[PDB]
RNA sequence: GUGUAACCCCAUUCGU
RNA sequence: AAAAAAAAAAAAAAAAAAAAAA
């Protein structure tokens, strides 16, 4: 490479770079309307309007 | 670099040993300024006397 | 001198580095690794275990069960909503609030 | 029953009959401020609070001037205020520090929220 | 079926 | 722990208030 004019070219993909990840959030659990009716009174989820 | 000289290693261990002691027991200080408060709270619930029986 | 062998080997502390997403697929998002997928995998497992716990409870549900909360509360589409209590103002106080407002 | 009610209105004979003051939004604002005195100054640390709730018997006042302490310990009459809350509003040192911390918490929360 | 409706119905035109 | 409801505040946070799992 020194005798000729060839120069090293490094692939941009292969190099190592900082990732900089961000916190990931998830949906809350959705219970079907049919299941809430089917559930017993003790285990029925009770909320406010 | 601290491990290179044993004397300054022992010097540094003593400085920490005084700091770690400050949690257990209080250091004596003189009234170098007029008393202006405790600089912290005054806890009236702790009873730190030693019972004799 | 087993520990002496270990100390010499760990003299170099350069740790293996992570690879990033290829450029031509950058708009898709971050290349997920085992540490990231494990967050998504444990999230699913918790919800599916909870629904299976709930669906089992519906099996032994007794339709004739009775509780004294049931008398004053009515289901709405199957959901047990606790309706807000009424204030029950009377005309004299209702006239009083308007005089205060003006 | 009625004699119990009369005895609970005062601290008692042991403390020369302190009376429980009526609770107001200005006194309550003062008590909340004192309970959170730990975060006022980053270079000052305090012991834990004695009680979780507010004290039942307490009185409020100001410290009397002493002639010998003209320069050592005395606030000029313009800087004096009526309440502990207004004192916190006045000094630049506390406002500058508190604003910087509160801005940080919102910004870090914004990174978490997005 | 929570992982960051056609079919049918009325009416219009065409035409072995 | 968590899904809610009621207030204030800052450019979301904060105090109380219920249900459900454990």
């Amino acid at each position: 490479r020194l005798a000729h004019g060839v120069r090293l070219k490094a692939n941009k993909d292969s190099l190592y770079k900082p990732i900089l990840r961000q916190k990931k959030h998830f949906n809350s659990l959705h219970i079907p309307k049919a299941l809430q009716k089917a559930l017993p009174f003790k285990n029925k989820p009770k909320t406010q309007a | 670099k601290i491990d290179r000289n044993p004397r300054v290693k022992h010097r540094e261990k003593f400085r920490r040993a005084k700091i770690r002691r400050r949690g257990q027991v209080r250091e004596v200080r003189k009234e170098e300024q007029r008393y202006s408060g405790e600089l912290s709270g005054i806890r009236a619930g702790v009873k730190k006397s030693i019972k004799l029986k | 001198m087993a520990a002496a062998f270990r100390k010499a080997a760990k003299s170099r502390q350069r740790e293996h580095r992570e690879r990033s997403q290829p450029g031509f697929r950058k708009h898709l998002g971050l290349l997920e690794k085992k540490k990231d997928y494990k967050l998504r995998a444990d999230d699913y497992r918790k919800k599916q275990e909870y629904l299976k716990a709930l669906r089992k409870k519906a099996l032994e549900k007794n339709p004739d069960e009775f509780y004294y909360k049931m008398t004053r509360v009515k289901l709405q589409d199957g959901v047990h909503i606790i309706k807000e209590t009424k204030e029950e103002v009377t005309p004299e106080q209702l006239k009083l609030m308007r005089t205060q407002d003006v | 029953k009625k004699r119990r009610k009369e005895r609970q209105k005062t601290a008692g004979d042991g403390w020369f009959g302190m009376k429980a003051p009526e609770m107001t939004n200005e006194l309550k604002n003062d008590l909340k401020a004192l309970k959170m005195r730990a975060s006022m100054d980053p270079k000052r640390f305090y012991k834990k609070n004695d009680r979780d709730g507010f004290p039942k018997y307490f009185q409020i006042g100001t410290i009397v001037d002493n002639p010998a302490d003209f320069y050592h310990s005395r606030i000029p009459k313009k800087q004096r205020k009526r309440t502990i809350v207004e004192e916190l509003l006045a000094d630049s040192e506390f406002r500058r520090y508190n604003r910087r911390k509160y801005s940080e918490i919102m910004a870090e929360k914004a990174a978490n929220a997005a």
